[PDB]
């Protein structure tokens, strides 16, 4: 009975932390391409755009260790047991 | 087997060699790199 | 077939401590020292430079040049030595895992004589603790103990003041777990690759190692830079 | 390598040949290496160009009011004024730096650049 | 303990890799630093008598 | 018959939460990415381009939020009897 | 018999719901992207870009309304008695 | 017998329903980020702007209903009876 | 034993959908991108720029299509029974 | 025996097809989008882009029709029986 | 034993087909626009940027080609039997 | 009971790598690309160019190596049994 | 006992090279597509972007190597008795 609900909830617990992987290391890709290129153009922004910057970083690496939190919800404590 | 996430005593042990290591470069390395430049 | 990280251990106050990863982090921290020392013997602003002093320069340069335009050589004269300490005791402890240190069994299957310090929890979890218990209390004493605290929850858009609070909570995580995973996951590697038979072990032992020096620098540059960000982020107005 | 042919309003600043052009257009920093697509591009009002020869050292021009031209031909920097580096009193450059006035205050910085500081 | 020697035979192809491509370049930026800082001693002495 | 039940829905909340992680990751992304090129290019523009970009976070974040709270009904009030 | 039914829906609306949330969250942070860009270039014409935003907008999450529909209709009237 | 082939047909459903939804968000995302950026250049452009994106438009959205139809197809008219 | 064939081949039509779903509308999004940048850009060149959209369309539609085909191949006429 | 190996074979030709159409759809936008903006940028260079853009069509096609063998293979000819 | 085994190595093989062929044809669909963008803004410079196009898609192909290899591996000699 | 749990985590972990390596792989080639640009639009950017540089490889590696050790943890030191 | 984990073990493997060959095939190309526009924006840099290229790619390729040293312990030396 509780061997397939442990299967279940790894499988979930995957599936969250694969989806939290693509979506945060994308964003955070596609945030630092922002950067790199605004202070290649201009080093001394460099400073200015690390405010936007750890501002989407903080959306982006959120929503990851968001779904982290409930990934252990799902793996440690299995919401039906 | 065990879960190797779960921290030990070991974390002192080496906070302690971190902590001495800090001091020596603090005070021998750092200061002299930046008299000298 | 691989196992995963048990640990020689024994109970030293009642605590159970590793046998590995106090050996390895203190010959890196012996190694560090005795660099530093013979940097203390040689050190010349009259004549030219030798080796370590070329060295310690260029990593005290860089680390300034960060801690400058980050947040400023005037009012963080410690930054520099943290980062310069991290970057360098990080540095010498996934560097020795490049010695041929792996001899196979005396029953069963491969094992070490060193396995590098920064495969373990306790380790990266001090680096990041003491990084994080240091750029917090440099807050407060830049900002306040009731002023500090408020900033955090604040941070640069008010509104988002639960993000806010998340991001305080994943800095040290990650600091530790982007390290932890990354040497983690070398050791596996150099387990699994001892699997193969002598004649065709050397090439993906050779690749994965040359390549694994290159991925201990970053990791050490990785930590400092984001030592010094952090530190400028804590203390900001 | 490159040609470059550094004009202004009324007389021809510089003219040679070069390994390397590096200045600031209004967009950010660029450095032009001898093949290079055509392009054209204003420089930021406080530009400074540096030219890099094989045997030479490095030349450094404050330019004022400049507009890049880089073709199949090689460079080619329009300019109303220009200053070389071995040509301008920091002195007057940096007190220059700190007027109200917009233009004189960018030639100022201009100049600084090319001097060196800032 | 056949294992030891696979592994010795690859610390033996990465050290071999680093003397030939990476330790020649280092050197010569370690060497270019001396020189250029070596230079700047001369010349200031040499502005100094002057 | 409810340990299957069970699985189902872990393995449900799971790729719930992957792919409101997978959207609102790259979403905020994207999103920061334009803001910090604005703000690079545009320095001035800080303020003003704080006025789009919620906007799009806004809804983006939105749908992750639904997302989960679909995935809190799916493991703590399984839909199905 | 319903308990494979039931895990077969619970799955097929987390399907659905993931679904949803990708395609709507990178949708939204694509066109945000034009938006911001948008505002930074032509500071004025934040008014006149409203228009053609929440047309896209307006088409991206009506996919995603959608997809909430079907997953309802798969976890509480399970299109299959 | 049934409840396998039930579960299968709402799995594939969802699997339809998701993939559809991926691809048309995405889409129009990226059709209504062309459009935004032309308006944002010459806004007068914006009645002659809108023949290329309701055809680029109107292919996407072609190909998430026909999606839709073989997940009704699925559901309600299982192809297995 | 011929309802575990019957599912396989209703989550496999599922997916062969789904996939040809997100690449048509992804496809059709990057195409049509391309073609109202062009037309915004430069009005009078729309006549001309229908030739390399309809040949990029028509490869997009093209996959599409087969992996309609296919799907049917899978759920009407089962190719392993 | 033979059903489950059948079941199994459908799905995973169903997974080749989607994988193919994904990446098909997705690298013949991509192309189409280069080739559609280099004739909008130079009219007169179409024959000229047609060497560039069909060496990488006849790539990415060639992966759809390799893709589209094995499908074949797993559904028509299924190596494991 | 060997029908599940079976069964799971076609779905394995299907994952690695379907995976590769999403990388190979995504990456040489951007590796050629750029390719296409380069020649149609410079029509000479075809020959010259052969040579950074066959390395992107030397490793392309490359990651294709090993994940064939595995397929094969996985449908052809089965890793456990 | 055991072997249910076992297929359950061995499949949970290749679901964490795969979305670790996807996110990892495209938001490093994401960020390579931005270094790259920026570097051949001025060749004498590199230095100053890998401060910003390294820290979106931190972030996005940060991301791939969690992922890492959170499947470690599940394929060797299985959290349910 | 045996079939249950090494079916999930080669649907694991699978997963793990899938995503592998994801990552590193966009990646590659996304990166490759950066060299390409360097060289053809300027011809000469052609040896000073190999530095960047080949960092970029190598940090992308350690991913994938990870990946594969990971599927042959999922496939050969299966980590669960
Ligand atoms: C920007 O934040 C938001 N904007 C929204 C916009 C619209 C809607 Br309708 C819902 C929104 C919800 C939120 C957050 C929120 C704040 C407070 C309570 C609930 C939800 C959030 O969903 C952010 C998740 N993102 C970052 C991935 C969140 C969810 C879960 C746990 C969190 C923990 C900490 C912080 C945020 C947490
Ligand atoms: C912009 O919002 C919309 N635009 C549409 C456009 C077309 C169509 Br046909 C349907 C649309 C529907 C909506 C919302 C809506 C508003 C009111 C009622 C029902 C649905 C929405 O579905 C959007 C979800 N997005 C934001 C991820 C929604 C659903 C569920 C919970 C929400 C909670 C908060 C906000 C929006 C919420
Ligand atoms: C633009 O709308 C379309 N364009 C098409 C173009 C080509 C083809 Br061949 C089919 C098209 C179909 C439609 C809609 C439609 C309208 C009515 C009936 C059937 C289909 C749509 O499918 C759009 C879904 N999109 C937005 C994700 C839809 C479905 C279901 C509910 C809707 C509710 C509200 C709005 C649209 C709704
Ligand atoms: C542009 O349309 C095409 N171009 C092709 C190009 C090449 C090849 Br080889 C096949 C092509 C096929 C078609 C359509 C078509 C038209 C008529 C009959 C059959 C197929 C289409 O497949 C388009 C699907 N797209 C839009 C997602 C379609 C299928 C099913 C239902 C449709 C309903 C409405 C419209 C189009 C419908
Ligand atoms: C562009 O066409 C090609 N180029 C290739 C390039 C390299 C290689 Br190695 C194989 C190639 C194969 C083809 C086609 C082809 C033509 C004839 C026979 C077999 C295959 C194709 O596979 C295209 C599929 N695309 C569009 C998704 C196809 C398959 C099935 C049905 C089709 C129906 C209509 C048109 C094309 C059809
Ligand atoms: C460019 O082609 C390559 N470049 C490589 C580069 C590196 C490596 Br390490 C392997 C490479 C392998 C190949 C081909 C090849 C040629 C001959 C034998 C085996 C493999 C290829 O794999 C290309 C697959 N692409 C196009 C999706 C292929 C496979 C199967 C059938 C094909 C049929 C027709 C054409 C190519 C076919
Ligand atoms: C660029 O090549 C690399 N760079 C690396 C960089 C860092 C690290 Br840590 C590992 C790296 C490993 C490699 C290759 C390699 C070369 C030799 C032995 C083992 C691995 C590679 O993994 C590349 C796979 N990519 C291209 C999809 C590979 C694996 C398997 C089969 C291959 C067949 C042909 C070519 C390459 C093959």
């Amino acid at each position: 009975m509780d061997p397939t609900i442990a299967a279940g909830a790894l499988i979930g617990g995957g599936l969250i932390m694969a989806g939290g992987a693509i979506g945060a290391g994308i964003g955070d890709g596609v945030a630092g391409n922002a950067l790199i290129s605004g202070v290649a153009r201009q080093p001394e922004a460099q400073g200015r755009l690390f405010t936007p910057f750890f501002i989407t970083v903080g959306l982006v690496e959120a929503a990851y260790f968001i779904n982290l939190a409930f990934m252990a919800l799902f793996v440690f404590a299995t919401p039906v047991k | 087997s065990s879960n190797f996430l779960i921290p030990n005593g070991t974390f002192f042990v080496v906070l302690a060699i971190f902590l001495v290591v800090l001091a020596v470069i603090g005070t021998f390395v750092v200061p002299p790199i930046l008299k000298v430049l | 077939q691989i196992e995963v990280g048990e640990h020689h251990t024994a109970t030293w106050l009642g605590m159970t401590v590793n046998t590995d990863t106090v050996l390895s982090t203190a010959i890196a921290g012996l190694i560090v020292i005795a660099l530093a020392f013979y940097l203390r013997a040689k050190v010349t602003s009259t004549d030219v430079p030798g080796g370590v002093q070329l060295f310690f320069e260029a990593i005290t340069i860089q680390m300034r040049n960060q801690v400058e335009s980050a947040i400023g050589m005037r009012i963080a004269p410690f930054v520099l030595p943290l980062a310069v300490t991290i970057f360098v005791f990080i540095l010498i402890s996934n560097w020795l895992a490049v010695l041929p240190v792996q001899y196979t069994d005396k029953h069963g299957h491969t094992t070490e004589l060193l396995k590098s310090a920064a495969a373990d929890i306790n380790y990266v979890l001090a680096l990041a603790l003491f990084v994080f218990v240091c750029y917090h209390t440099a807050g407060i004493w830049r900002r306040g103990i009731v002023g500090h605290p408020i900033k955090l929850l604040k941070g640069h858009v008010t509104l988002l003041a639960p993000i806010n609070l998340v991001e305080e909570v994943a800095k040290p995580i990650s600091l530790s777990l982007r390290l932890f995973g990354n040497i983690f996951a070398g050791g596996i590697l150099v387990a699994l690759i001892a699997l193969f038979p002598p004649y065709i072990m050397w090439a993906p032992n050779a690749i994965w190692k040359a390549f694994d020096l290159f991925v201990g620098a970053i990791q050490a540059f990785i930590f400092a830079l984001l030592t010094i960000l952090y530190f400028s982020q804590a203390m900001e107005l | 390598e490159l040609n470059v042919e550094i004009v202004a309003v009324d007389r021809n600043i510089w003219s040679g040949t070069a390994k390397f052009l590096f200045t600031r257009t209004t967009v950010g920093e660029i450095g032009i290496l001898p093949r290079h697509i055509p392009l054209v591009a204003q420089l930021v009002d406080d530009a400074m160009v540096r030219v890099e020869r094989e045997g030479e050292k490095d030349l450094r021009i404050a330019v004022d009011g400049g507009f890049l031209s880089v073709t199949e031909e090689g460079v080619s920097i329009l300019a109303e004024s220009a200053e070389f580096e071995s040509e301008i009193d920091e002195a007057a450059a940096k007190q220059d730096s700190e007027s109200d006035d917009p233009r004189i205050a960018a030639r100022g910085r201009a100049r600084l650049r090319a001097v060196g500081a800032i | 303990m056949s294992t030891f020697i696979g592994q010795l035979f690859g610390f033996a192809v990465i050290v071999y890799l680093v003397w030939r491509f990476i330790v020649p370049l280092v050197g010569r930026l370690m060497s270019a630093r001396q020189d250029t800082v070596r230079q700047q001693l001369a010349d200031a002495a040499a502005a100094a008598d002057r």
